[PDB]
């Protein structure tokens, strides 16, 4: 009347009242990452592998006026401005995504991680009249 | 006599998946009558967190390091390769550039990446893509949703592997076109050429073998594309690290499972059918035995992070001395003969292709160390030696036999022979 | 870090450990005899494996710090007392001398490197070819082309000056990718 798997975990479980075979899923048990900044006011709350469809209805009941999906869980508190990128940047989340604090809402904003950069240069790549072009200090 | 050109891969561990424990999740239960007295031990879960968070904060320091060492002094053109012609002097280097020009975005690996992480699942994305199938229906048994649950998770790296692909391809173009950032502003084949030149082959063979060199070359970077579809040694050290890492998060979540000493391994048992003032013996024995697991586990943390960092410091200074400037070191780069060597991004390191100078026919002939001049001047080979034919003295390089006359720019003057060096006054400047 | 260490070692003597009181004075004169050790031992226990911890992070750390010693021992003997050839060593490419100074808990150092700030661009050719079937390439520089004349330039500067014999190596041969010069009767 019991399922079980290769190290101790229960998996299912059958009736002998009802004879309907069950399927066991454990409760959700996991840490929020919050960012916060020197003197502001509310952190920005990260719940990471969570959508926010299973977050505003089953985790926090508060009212959370600003809300958008990401690619490490739905950000709370923030603004998608992806399409920004920063040099330096404090808060640190991962997969090349930061969050940074502008004074003004939500003040934080979540803007991309790109430290290092190349320098470019206007000139031409293949053989001209048989000769190169390069710059000279 | 005849030669060609030989690769070899070599593959350096430069991170490690970060590993976050919890608190109080793992150490007694999600309730409270245990937490109750977990706080008489003081601040014993605080000092586990503060050794985590530095390993992770290594680990991130040791990342912008390789990144940096990579992105160093590096400058392209403007018109980069939009679609364009990805080979050079008949030199196919598409198979390991990804795409740098305005489109072709959100992907940046090359194909001889994309073999690569074809063939390991628990990589950066794979944790991502394992993590958050734990609420919208994953299967009916998964260890990654178990042990999320319990106070284990992996948290993915400040810079995602898309990034250090896009580095890898962008130092790899750097010693293609103008400006050579790389080959301190030589072209590709004069500076194969240059380095080929430095063991001994004369300049006369290679300018008539360019098409050889190329061929060599194709070859070469055909033979490490098709040997990844057997079991290699990077991909075994990868599989190996995988497994390993695999291996120690499970055994972690097996204590809570163990009795130690207490009447049962179930927290709720022992407060459900035993009275309070009884259940803190068993409650402690259960604390001090995971509490001495938590020990062990980031004790053995502490002692791997070392190696981490030695094998990373090591990949640094390979890509600063080997690739991105030659470093007049033997034995270092490669196995003796060294031209080149390329950079490639793999899971968890870094991928070099090293390129070498094999010869295939030999021949035996009569070589001197040095001969005497009329005058009792002196006279020594420099990278070659002294060899005759037709009764008539020629010079000969170390790693090729070519004859060539004598001159000035071959051989260094002494002002006194020795007594071992052969006479030979019928030459004079020849 | 030292002195948080320190301080986090020393706020492990205030712990019950299990016990009734965090002071071994409270203890002795509060019980039999017979019924103390089971608090001592308990009181024991936490102290040797605080100890043990703060010994295991001492070795796990000496490792990494003499490594950094090592090499800060190897940059110094390569950087400031000799002039090595290694290239991204000492600084980042254009890296000229450097000094040491002492420091608190370690070493510092001073970097000098060479920074262009201006630039221009110029035409190049990767080696000629001379009449004869001779060749010729640029060791540390590059060729020009200034009033129907070939010259040369350093790689860092654009100061043009004749070709001439420590300027070029000789050939006894050319690819068809090079640009011909049969007027350079500079032998
Ligand atoms: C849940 O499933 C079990 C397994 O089938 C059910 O037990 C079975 O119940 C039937 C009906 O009572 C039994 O059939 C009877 O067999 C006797 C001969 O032994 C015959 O004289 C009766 O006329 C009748 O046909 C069957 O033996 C029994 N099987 C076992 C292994 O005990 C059970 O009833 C199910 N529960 C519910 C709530 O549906
Ligand atoms: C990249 O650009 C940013 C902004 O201009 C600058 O702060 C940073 O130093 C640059 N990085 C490199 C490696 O040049």
């Amino acid at each position: 009347n019991l399922l079980y798997d290769s190290n101790g975990n229960i998996i299912g479980f059958k009736d002998f009242l009802t004879n309907k075979t069950y399927t066991i899923l454990p409760c959700y048990s996991g840490r929020v990452s919050a960012a916060f900044y020197q003197n502001s006011s509310s952190p920005a709350l990260l719940y990471r592998n969570l959508k926010c469809s299973y977050v505003l209805n089953n985790i926090s009941f508060i009212s959370q006026p600003f809300y958008f999906d990401s690619y490490l869980g739905c950000v709370l508190n923030a603004v998608n401005l992806t399409s920004y990128s920063v040099s330096s940047c404090d808060l640190r989340m991962g997969s090349g995504f930061c969050i940074d604090y502008a004074l003004p809402s939500s003040p934080y904003r979540f803007v991309t991680f790109e430290p290092f950069n190349v320098s470019f240069v206007n000139d031409s790549v293949e053989t001209v009249g048989g000769l190169f072009e390069i710059q000279i200090p | 006599t005849n030669f060609t050109i030989a690769g070899h891969e070599e593959f350096i561990q430069t991170s490690s998946p970060k590993v976050t424990i919890d608190c109080s999740a793992f150490v007694c239960s999600n309730y409270a009558a245990c937490h109750d007295l977990l706080s008489e031990y003081g601040t014993f879960c605080d000092n586990i967190n503060s050794i985590l968070n530095e390993v992770n904060d290594l680990l991130d320091i040791t990342q912008l390091q390789v990144a940096n060492a990579l992105m160093q002094g590096v400058t392209l053109s403007s018109n980069l390769n939009t679609n364009l012609h990805s080979d050079v002097d008949n030199i196919d280097f598409k198979s390991l550039l990804g795409c740098l020009g305005s489109q072709c975005g959100s992907s940046s690996r090359s194909p001889l990446e994309d073999l690569l992480f074809n063939k390991v699942k628990l990589s950066d994305v794979g944790f991502v893509e394992a993590y958050n199938n734990c609420t919208g229906g994953s299967e009916i048994r998964d260890l990654l949703c178990v042990q999320s649950f319990n106070g284990i998770k992996v948290l993915p790296p400040i810079l995602s592997e898309t990034q250090i692909s896009g580095y890898t391809t962008a130092a790899t173009v750097a010693a293609m076109f103008p400006p050579w950032s790389a080959a301190a502003g030589v072209p590709f084949p004069l500076n194969v050429q240059y380095r080929i030149n430095g063991l001994g082959v004369t300049m006369d063979v290679l300018n008539k073998n360019q098409k050889l060199i190329a061929n060599a070359f194709n070859k070469a970077l055909l033979s490490i594309q098709n040997g990844f579809t057997a079991t290699p040694s990077a991909l075994a050290k990868i599989q190996s690290v995988v497994n390993a890492n695999a291996q120690a998060l499970n055994s972690l979540l097996q204590q809570l499972f163990n009795k130690f000493g207490a009447i049962s391994s179930s927290l709720q048992e022992i407060l459900s059918r035993l009275d309070p003032p009884e259940a803190q013996v068993q409650i402690d024995r259960l604390i001090n035995g995971r509490l001495t697991a938590l020990n062990a586990y980031v004790s053995q943390q502490l002692s791997d992070i070392t190696l981490i960092k030695a094998g990373a410091s090591r990949a640094i200074e390979k890509v600063n001395e080997c690739v991105k400037s030659q470093s007049p070191r033997i034995n270092f780069c490669g196995n003796g003969n060294h031209i080149l060597s390329l950079v490639q991004n793999a899971p968890y390191g870094l991928l070099f292709i090293h390129f070498s100078y094999k010869p295939t026919s030999f021949k035996t002939v009569l070589v001197s160390p040095g001969l005497c001049l009329s005058g009792d001047r002196g006279i020594a080979p420099k990278q070659g030696y002294f060899i005759k034919q037709n009764d008539s003295w020629m010079f000969t390089g170390s790693s090729y036999y070519y004859p060539e006359p004598i001159s000035d720019k071959n051989v260094v003057f002494m002002n006194s022979c020795s007594v071992n060096f052969t006479k030979a006054p019928f030459i004079y400047l020849n």
